[PDB]
């Protein structure tokens, strides 16, 4: 049916499954099966996972919380919040020409070496895992900023939560 | 349509809080004197050159322990089947050693001890001999 | 009335300290971690002291007359000796007793002086809330000093800006009577207390890169 | 009464920064400590701006400030 | 306070110390409702009543 | 209670959402990541055609921006203004410049909580798409403010 | 099935900036004993190595504390060798406390040796099987 | 409460080992003794970490502890 | 006396022998002697072919062994794995390492509370059995984790 480790790196059919299980109606089983398959859907699906999704123009931007989707002060994952990343996967699959740079961010507390060293480090795994899904290589790049550039202040409690961070950009041509 | 910044953990405290806020400074400050003292003196040698690796000394090991050091020296040297050797006496003032580390290898471990030990005791290690010295200070 | 107040209070400060105990038992092994102090102890057992430093003083004394200061240092608490290195427990640890107290005499008998002795309750919480906050952040602000002082003197002991300490150690043979005997007599005093120099070609620099 | 409406509500305070935080990712208008920026600019209290209230009680109805000044105004008509 | 044990007190700060040829520990100190000793690499608190 | 303020005056998370949400309706952008908000307007809805005048229905959009800036606390606002490729480079340049000299004169008219206002235009050299068919109705021709939430 | 998360994991913002801190405190700690420590090469360390000599493979247990003269004449006695000195004993004797329960001869000369220290040295001679103190001049 | 329960029962009382003994050869749960082993974190009274608390009383409500200090919130409050 | 707690918390005899008759029932062995204890664990019923890779459906099994071992106060526990002969030495005495690596790793993410793990993996040169003929399935290949009672 499915693995829930990366359903061991094979494209999802979860179409298939719910006309059967519908049809066990063929017909409302398509309309649900295309009405989630929208894109509409999969943001809104997104928008109720911690994740966060901009769009400006063409470019479009992917934020992710280290702290959720990471495990804690090391470049192993957590394992449990594996739907956001299929997700990510499937929405990724819509734009199967635009290059990707991804960047990781950590906050300003510790040695800036150790800092700079973690979010390289971090953010290689990210594109790893993304290239393992099944991108093409030469589409990708990755680089790790310790407290460079931040987005909010560092010297509160929950903005220096927001400060540690993901982040995916890309454009379309 | 609602809208929602990522970061959403548990409830905290502001007990935590201020811990942190304190901890945040302490460690700054003693980085900062830390990165001035190895600046104004010049490292010479390294431990590893006066215990080395050998086989054998390879299965993993992760230790949470805050006690003396005869107990934790002991039951590494039971653990590696190499001859446990004591030299001087220890004084009247036990040495405490406290470590949290985990998953790491039985040389680096060893050195990491010798080195919070620093100028009381030292570790040698001789591996044709299979055996761990345990030397103390003399001092006073 | 007041009654209420004091025991509302009472109550709430000691809910606070039972919370905050118990926070802190639950996060202990990195509080200890971060707060060592065996590897801050000197050569012989003996603590290092405690120094402050203040930057950029000014004083008006009066009309005519101002006096001000780059910089300035103080020995805070002079060094000594020590068996065990301190704990964060004599700083932080916080007294809970549990207030069984059924003291209470001034029962309610309307509406209105049950709502009264609930809001007196309320805000008796709410004061032993910010008292325990309060005790919390000077015990805090208390130990902080302390660790700053400690490495404060390891710094400029480094760059060669105070005197080391000094412990001079004298040795006897077998001692004592017919009766008492002992092995080995070892007698040590510092006899040099920790200072600063107020010469200054002994002074040198540190640059980084 | 809850500030984080039409939100997730509220969450905890933020001591530190002295605000409530929303469940909703945001931080809320409302206060929860003292120890925050308000921009009170306008209070009570006479004998301002010198030694303030002097403490004495004394016969007359006039009030004298610590600093020696007298705030008459403060005190009463005649 | 005398106390007499083969733990490793830690907390109040002993003024001295004894040690027999089996590892025993006899220590004198200062009054104090509490003692606090790393028993196996764990740390471990002792309760005292009756001061 | 009586004498120590709760809220901050005029503040209502409510009204704050509402608005957003109207804003986003009209089209015009509203975007916030950690302690920064971003805001576009086109300037085809805002300016005349390739020349810096305003329109008096604008008003009414100013002036419900105005009253959305207002709920906030900040230190400095930047406002930039971008346009097409018309004759030059200096007419642009000029053109965004004016553009943003009067935005920013107006706001400031109005009782903006503000400390800093910086004002800066410059034109067609960073668009957003590099289709360009269209001229001030072209998407890349745009007002941007952003600000930081502060405390 | 089930992968339980980390029992005692860092889920609040002040539990995971104090983890940090924590990771940084340490990190520095051991830098500081690293450039403070000072070692000896194993080339250059001066202690008596082990006399490999099959006389000295017995074991024994001795609590001794007091001078070396009488422990080192009766270990000689005991390993059947010559014993003689070198030097000349000073006027406050050596003092040693030693204990073990059960211990071999060599590493109980060795460890007699790095107990005296600077004070007095010992040679053996396996060839012709004597042990020899020196006292320092 | 059957600390041997589902087991051979109560043996006896080892105070060396301060553990109870099940009939079947294995060691129990509970304690019967004082010396045991118990892991202790938490702790009543005050004046903790000090010289304990005074036996003498004044006739102010606050409590001073043997080495000096005093302890407010061990103290009752105006 | 009151408040001194009656047992050590988190333990319950007639837990112990319900959960080890569970475990020796479902297979997993359970060795006891002294105070001395010893657990195996096929690895067939853990990872992949050969691979040092944990089954996702093994998670409930861990979570069993860790909620039994939970109620021993401990101080050192050990964990050795054991395989057959497949290709070298070095290859399987690597697997075995990196599964006794990732075993004990999740255990130590597990509360359970001791001072030393130590872990290793030793391949096939431990056999107990003549009959070799299977490769994963054969019972030598397995885990196994010995510990000892303290007081």
């Amino acid at each position: 049916c499915f693995h829930p480790p990366y359903n061991n790196f094979q494209p999802d059919r979860r179409a298939v499954k719910r006309v059967g299980v519908d049809t066990g109606g063929g017909t409302v089983g398509l309309v649900a099966s295309i009405y989630r398959d929208s894109k509409r859907k999969i943001i809104r699906d997104l928008q109720k996972q911690d994740i966060q999704y901009v769009e400006y123009g063409d470019t479009r931007t992917l934020i992710i919380p280290t702290d959720k989707y990471f495990m804690f002060s090391s470049p192993r994952l957590n394992e449990i919040c594996y739907p956001g990343l299929n997700n990510v996967i499937r929405l990724l699959n819509f734009y199967p020409q635009s290059t990707i740079y991804v960047a990781g961010f950590t906050d300003n507390v510790g040695s800036r070496s150790h800092k700079r060293k973690l979010s390289q480090a971090q953010a290689e795994t990210m594109m790893t895992f993304l290239w393992a899904n099944g991108i093409a290589a030469k589409r990708l790049k990755a680089e790790g900023y310790g407290d460079k550039n931040a987005i909010s202040d560092n010297a509160i409690i929950h903005g220096s939560a927001q400060n540690r961070r993901i982040e995916i950009q890309w454009f379309t041509s | 349509m609602k809208f929602k910044k990522p970061p959403i953990n548990n409830p905290s405290d502001d007990a935590t809080i201020k811990l942190a806020e304190a901890a945040v400074s302490v460690s700054d400050s003693m980085l900062e004197m830390a990165k001035v003292e190895k600046v104004i003196t010049p490292p010479s040698k390294d431990n590893t050159l006066t215990i080395p690796n050998a086989y054998n000394l390879q299965a993993r090991a992760s230790v949470d322990w805050s006690g003396p050091i005869e107990e934790l020296t002991a039951r590494i040297a039971k653990a590696a089947h190499f001859r446990f050797r004591v030299l001087g006496k220890s004084p009247s003032v036990p040495v405490l050693i406290s470590i949290s580390t985990k998953d790491e290898s039985l040389a680096e471990i060893l050195r990491d001890i010798d080195y919070q030990a620093g100028k009381k005791a030292s570790i040698h290690v001789y591996p044709n001999s299979q055996v761990v010295e345990l030397r103390y200070a003399k001092i006073y | 009335k007041e009654t209420a107040l004091s025991v509302g209070a009472q109550a709430g400060l000691a809910w606070r300290a039972k919370i905050i105990d118990e926070q802190l038992n639950k996060q202990a092994r990195n509080l200890d971690a971060i707060y060592d102090f065996n590897s801050l102890v000197l050569e012989h057992n003996i603590l290092p002291p405690v120094l402050l430093e203040g930057r950029n003083t000014l004083n008006l004394a009066d009309a005519q007359s101002i006096r001000i200061s780059d910089r300035t240092y103080k020995v805070a608490k002079q060094a000594h000796f020590i068996t065990t290195p301190p704990t964060w427990r004599q700083y932080l640890w916080m007294d809970y007793v549990k207030p069984e107290a059924p003291n209470v005499t001034l029962l309610p008998k309307t509406k209105a002086e049950k709502e009264i002795w609930c809001i007196y309750t309320e805000r008796g919480w709410k004061n032993g809330i910010d008292q325990a906050n309060t005790i919390l952040e000077e015990n805090i602000a208390r130990i902080k000093e302390d660790f700053g002082g400690m490495i404060l003197y390891r710094k400029l002991l480094a760059m060669n800006m105070v005197s080391p300490p000094y412990v001079s150690h004298t040795d006897l043979g077998v001692t004592g009577d017919g009766s008492e005997i002992h092995i080995d007599d070892r007698v040590l005093r510092i006899t040099a207390l920790p200072e600063l120099n107020v010469n200054s070609a002994e002074w040198r620099a540190a640059v980084a890169k | 009464d809850g500030c984080c409406s039409k939100m997730g509500g509220i969450n905890y305070c933020d001591s530190s920064a002295g605000r409530l935080v929303c469940n909703n990712g945001f931080y809320s208008t409302c206060y929860c400590t003292r120890h925050a920026v308000m921009d009170l600019q306008f209070l009570m209290g006479c004998c301002l701006w010198h030694g303030g209230v002097y403490p004495q009680l004394n016969s007359s109805g006039l009030v004298v400030c610590n600093d020696g000044y007298v705030s008459e105004e403060c005190s009463l008509q005649k | 306070m005398y106390v007499r044990t083969n733990l490793t007190i830690l907390s109040p700060g002993w003024l001295a110390s004894m040690t027999s040829a089996d590892g025993t520990h006899a220590y004198e100190m200062q009054k104090s409702p509490v003692l606090l000793v790393s028993w196996h690499g764990k740390v471990m608190q002792l309760k005292v009543e009756g001061l | 209670v009586p004498k120590l303020p709760c809220r901050v005056d005029g503040a209502c998370d409510a009204t704050i959402i509402k608005m957003m949400t109207d804003l986003n309706k009209k089209g015009i952008k509203v975007a916030s990541v950690g302690q920064n908000y971003l805001i576009s307007i086109p300037a085809s809805a805002l300016f005349a055609d390739q020349s810096p005048r305003l329109n008096w229905a604008s008003y009414s959009l100013l002036n419900e921006i105005a009253a959305f800036l207002k709920q906030f606390r900040k230190i400095a606002i930047t406002v930039t203004s971008y346009s097409s490729k018309y004759v030059s480079v200096k007419r642009e340049r000029a053109l965004t410049l004016a553009r943003s000299r009067v935005v920013s004169e107006y706001l400031w008219s109005q009782g903006v909580d503000s400390r800093i206002i910086f004002t800066q235009g410059l034109g067609s050299d960073k668009p957003i798409t590099s289709y360009t068919l269209g001229g001030d109705r072209s998407p890349n021709a745009r007002v941007e403010i952003t600000f930081r939430r502060a405390v």
